[PDB]
């Protein structure tokens, strides 16, 4: 399962994995990163939302949010932002270099009117359907959480049940009759078995 | 079952039954030789060799004349970063020989750019080959 | 027979096997009994060719192809005992009121703090038992100090941390000074 | 019997750096004419010596799958040959062991 | 192709015993007919329940070849005959199994006593032993009528006992 | 307090990824796959989609290549509107000597919007500890996009042009002692450069890629010291063969 | 044909931000409008046998 120390600090590598644990045995010990506490209500940003960043290396450019990690209050941007680094090193070649990008934090990015392509400040809101939505503050205009892959990978549009996958219509018929019976009563006159003995009592203590 | 309570039973009583079993077993490979027709398994604790083969009868229509079990230690050597003991889990072992001849062999589960690079030249001495002036 | 336990021979040598999703407490409830306990066998079949084949690759010294299979089965092997159980629940209350099926009581032991104790099943009653009245459900006098020093030692542990996070707190605005709100 | 005092790091680097502790330098090296690696002027070369015992363990290597077991000795001469040999004259009536292997070059028949 | 632990078959150590029945000075030392009677935990209708139909016949000639083994070998070790110093003649016996019921024949020629791999490396000739079918000596008993009784079975048995050493001129 | 006991360097001996796998099977160590919708962004590619073999001597069938170039171009004004072809190899000069002028200074910032990633350890990986004065000192040939051609989620376009000018090199190792080349004289150079750049970004720019060496070409100037390439290392058993 | 459907998707999917300015105008409320015309044993219990 989950084994996280009390004052886990959390990184780039998703928990668990091998780099995680070379970087966070369950030794060490460091001070503990200071996060502005945010409500998961109150959080805007979500991965494949167009961002602007404000403060940086490369400041007025728009991306997409590619990942998001609550705990730091992290937003990682695709394309921008970004160091270099050599990746897949051996000892007798250099390696090849690529570009990663760097975590930003949610004071340093500005969600993007899709009317006018301008950084604006967002407050949420109820639409008639009484749907929780996000409206910009200036020109209010709504915002949609983008549609983003599923972690897993799986496609609905695109799946095709194998031979251990129950069917729709086979998953969603209603069988069920409410009654007074247990499953043992039930399926014993099912089964066909019959046991005319009776129980004698016991005493509880 | 396991983990559950057991009705009392008494001179006339009806017989006990379970309509779902939560003892789940994993057949495993032999480390060292066995006979042709032994076949061998993991189970829990709580499991006896008279329910594995009621077990395994009634669930995979299976046919056993023996069944054997013993008990294996969990080495409790290892330790920690705080020097305290890590303990492998006791497990139960169970041998099953087959009863009309049948014979059972554990299956193969598990069945089966680098020369595109340029190196440094010795001739060069280690100046840089980019410059081609 | 035994070619339960492992998957299908095709599947072996692959490095993943394309798997459905896993059932929910609530298509199960749609369910009969009778199906339901015709499925849970069909659900430990597949679980025991999972454990089979995670306790091979050990052996191999290889990855499981697609672990989240096992995890799959595990929470429907474990949604369906919810069903159940909640059929049965449901149907000991109109008939006893009972909301729990294995009886007990409240009590003191020996040391004590109050503990749940569940009945066992016996055939002679409780004042013939030999081994049953050697157990003891009350203190005497020399328990109440201990109780004491247990209560304080709570009520301590309770206390920092109360005040520490009211620190954390206090703490968390000399960096973020717009919280004042 | 304790020390009465401590001693100190200057007596100490006296009695340390005293040349008699110190390594002398070695005026017996030389090179070997036939490989060029270095070896003392009363000493066989390492390299040299080493190769003959690679040579001389596969031929008694090949002496054991002709004995086939313990105390079975000879009692005539023995004679080692290499691809492209044949018994010569003198080496008529004793125990040959052949060689899948060049004759080596310093290795010279008699 | 594996160990006899397998089998399964269990080690001890304790005293070691070659014994035919009675110690060296009983001129008796020669072997005619041993009586088998099979315990109740091998008796044919818990192997039935237990899906061991196949091993009702084994058990009989298991019994046969082990203790016909022991009581032959046992008589050849008396005349001075071991691993090394094979037998010169062969050493037989008689053995009738039964479980109450049902009755098995055997017999058994202690060929060779050479066993070890120092000896039996080159040894060419083997033990050899004979077994019949079980077959009932009786169908059902009722009352004091014994019914279906079998007395081809019965002559089987006066033959072991008839049979006698031969004779000198 | 502050106590960490380090071990000496380990120095892994094998280095290829199939003989880590391998070997970490025969130590039981497993190592189950990764899990993340997180991919890394490749701003440039790895190499070229065609290679270009310039012609002998420069120092139909042909008509027909020409036209293919003209096509890929078509691509490239898909994604830039404000894009002519007779202004980029006079931009690329711009970029070419731009690009050299960051070896002299060690602008590492500044080389990254020039070239490639692909470029950039090329250039500056054998020149870490050593000094470099790199000029331009006139032009004798102009320039000429001999092909551009694109690629068949992201696509890039390759740009190759040909260049003819002088230039004065002058390399100096660590210790400042003359390593290549003459600060003084300049000499002739005749190396078709490589661009590319990210279409489907919307910051792309066009950068350096990568330099195209004919199999025809004459042989480098000559380094200043001596070499030794010795021989196979044999060990005593084995003997040497001519 | 399966593959080609694929490539719709990932295109749409990519560039949402202009397909939510090309969507009309929706009103919203500045609170939620069906919130307001929606709405609007012993944790101890071992004190009731032992004392
Ligand atoms: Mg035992
Ligand atoms: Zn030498």
């Amino acid at each position: 399962k989950v084994t996280l120390p009390p004052h886990y600090r959390y990184g780039m590598s998703p928990p668990g994995s091998v780099a995680d644990k070379r970087k966070n045995p369950p030794w060490i010990r460091r001070r503990p990163v200071v996060v502005e506490p945010i409500s998961d209500e109150d959080w805007y940003l979500f991965c494949g939302d167009t961002v602007e960043i404000l403060e940086g290396k490369d400041a007025g450019k728009q991306g997409k949010v590619v990942q998001v990690i609550r705990q730091r209050n992290w937003v990682v941007v695709g394309g921008l932002n970004t160091h270099y680094r050599y990746i897949g090193k051996t000892m007798d070649y250099r390696g090849t270099m690529i570009p990663s990008e760097a975590p930003l934090l949610h004071r340093q990015v500005k969600l993007v009117d899709p009317m006018d392509r301008k950084p604006t400040e967002i407050e949420w809101r109820f639409t008639e359907a009484g749907e929780r939505v996000r409206v910009s503050t200036r020109s209010g205009r709504i915002i949609p959480k983008p549609e983003f892959p599923r972690a897993d990978g799986i496609v609905p549009e695109t799946w095709i049940d194998g031979p251990k996958d129950t069917s729709v219509e086979d998953a969603l018929e209603r069988t069920y009759v409410p009654c007074l019976k247990t499953l043992q009563e039930e399926v014993m006159e099912a089964m066909g078995i019959k046991e005319t003995r009776k129980y004698k009592k016991v005493y509880w203590y | 079952a396991r983990n559950v309570v057991y009705p009392l039973y008494r001179l006339g009583g009806p017989q006990l039954r379970v309509f779902r079993t939560n003892f789940f077993i994993q057949l495993v490979r032999p480390g060292v030789a066995q006979p042709e027709d032994t076949v061998q398994f993991r189970i829990p604790m709580e499991m006896t060799r008279v329910d594995l083969r009621n077990y395994l009868e009634g669930i995979y229509n299976v046919p056993v004349a023996a069944v054997r079990t013993r008990v294996q230690h969990g080495s409790n050597k290892r330790r920690d970063h705080r020097n305290v003991r890590i303990k492998k889990p006791d497990y139960k072992v169970a041998y099953v020989q087959l009863a009309h001849g049948q014979t059972f062999t554990f299956p193969d589960l598990f069945p089966e750019e680098r020369q595109q690079r340029q190196s440094s030249d010795p001739r060069r001495g280690g100046v840089p080959s980019w410059f081609g002036l | 027979g035994l070619e339960e336990f492992f998957d299908d021979p095709k599947n072996w040598g692959q490095e993943k096997v394309k798997s459905g999703a896993a059932w929910t407490c609530q298509q199960l409830r749609n369910k009969s009994n009778e199906d339901l306990h015709k499925l849970w066998y069909v659900l430990l079949k597949e679980r025991n060719m999972l454990l089979t084949l995670e306790q091979e690759a050990k052996r191999q010294r290889l990855p499981m192809p697609s672990p989240e299979r096992l995890d799959k089965v595990v929470d429907s092997m474990d949604a369906l005992d919810k069903v159940v159980q909640e059929r049965e629940d449901a149907l000991r209350l109109l008939q006893t009121g009972q909301e729990r099926a294995r009886p007990g009581a409240w009590r003191r032991d020996i040391f004590g703090r109050i503990i749940w104790h569940k009945f066992k099943q016996w055939v002679i009653p409780w004042h013939l038992n030999k081994r049953y009245n050697r157990k003891r459900f009350f203190a005497l006098p020399y328990v109440d100090h201990f109780l004491r020093l247990e209560r304080e030692k709570r009520a301590r542990i309770k206390a920092r941390k109360e005040n520490l996070e009211r620190k954390k707190a206090k703490i968390l605005l000399k960096k973020f000074p717009h919280l004042a709100e | 019997a304790a020390p009465k005092n401590r001693r100190t790091i200057e007596v100490n680097r006296c009695r340390r750096r005293n040349p008699q502790k110190l390594i002398k330098v070695k005026n017996n090296i030389d090179v070997c004419p036939e490989c060029g690696h270095l070896k003392q002027k009363h000493v066989l070369c390492a390299y040299c010596y080493e190769k003959v015992c690679k040579e001389t363990a596969e031929i008694r290597r090949q002496i054991g799958k002709q004995e086939g077991g313990p105390f079975k000795a000879p009692t005539i001469e023995t004679v080692v040959l290499y691809t492209g040999e044949t018994p010569s004259e003198q080496d008529q009536g004793k125990r040959i062991i052949e060689r899948d292997r060049k004759r080596p070059s310093w290795f010279t028949q008699n | 192709k594996c160990k006899p632990d397998k089998l399964p078959l269990f080690k001890r150590q304790y005293e070691n015993h070659i014994f035919v029945g009675s110690k060296t000075a009983d001129p008796c030392c020669y072997g005619h007919t041993q009586f088998h009677l099979l315990p109740d935990k091998l008796r044919r209708e818990r192997l039935l329940r237990q899906n061991c139909a196949d091993q009702i016949e084994v058990v009989f000639r298991a019994n046969a070849i082990a203790s016909l083994f022991a009581w032959t070998g046992a008589q050849a070790m008396y005349q001075g005959f071991w691993s090394e110093a094979d037998v010169t003649r062969p050493f037989v016996s008689q053995a009738v199994i039964t479980d109450g019921k049902y009755f098995s024949f055997f017999c058994y020629q202690l060929n060779t006593l050479a066993l070890t791999t120092q000896a039996d490396q080159n040894n060419p000739r083997k033990n050899i032993c004979w077994g019949t079918q079980s077959k009932p000596l009786y169908e059902t008993i009722e009352d004091n009528d014994v019914k279906g009784f079998n007395d081809d079975v019965l002559l089987q048995i006066v033959h072991f006992l008839l049979n006698r050493p031969k004779e000198e001129k | 307090t502050k106590k960490r006991f380090t071990p000496p360097i380990y120095q892994p001996k094998f280095k290829t990824e199939k003989e880590f796998m391998q070997h970490a099977r025969k130590a039981g160590l497993v190592i189950p796959p990764e899990k993340s919708d997180r991919s890394i962004h490749l701003a440039c590619t790895a190499g070229i989609f065609d290679a270009y073999v310039p012609p002998e001597g420069d120092a139909t069938e042909r008509m027909k290549k020409t036209m293919a170039s003209q096509v890929s171009i078509r691509r490239i004004k898909d994604y830039d509107a404000n894009f002519k072809i007779k202004d980029f190899p006079e931009k690329a000069k711009d970029i070419f000597i731009e690009a050299h002028l960051c070896l002299n200074n060690s602008d590492h910032d500044r080389l990254h919007t020039l070239v490639t990633e692909h470029c950039f350890p090329d250039m500056t990986w054998d020149i870490k500890y050593k000094t470099v004065r790199w000029s331009f000192v006139e032009s004798l040939e102009p320039s000429h996009v001999v092909q551009v051609r694109c690629s068949s989620g992201n696509v890039y376009g390759q740009i190759t042009v040909r260049m003819h000018t002088r230039q004065t090199l002058a390399i100096y190792d660590r210790f400042g002692r003359l390593m290549y080349g003459q600060e003084d004289v300049p000499k002739d150079v005749l190396e078709y450069v490589v661009f590319e750049k990210q279409l489907t970004n919307p910051y792309g720019s066009w950068r350096m890629h990568t330099k195209i060496v004919p199999p025809w070409a004459p042989p480098k100037q000559p380094i200043l010291k001596t070499v030794m390439i010795p021989g196979p290392q044999l060990k005593p058993e084995e003997e040497y063969e001519e | 044909e399966m593959t080609r459907q694929l490539r719709e998707r990932e295109q749409r999917m990519r560039n949402q931000l202009e397909l939510a300015a090309r969507g009309p105008l929706r009103q919203t409320f500045t609170h939620n409008p069906l919130l307001q015309p929606g709405k609007d044993k012993s944790k101890y219990p071992w004190h009731d046998t032992l004392g």
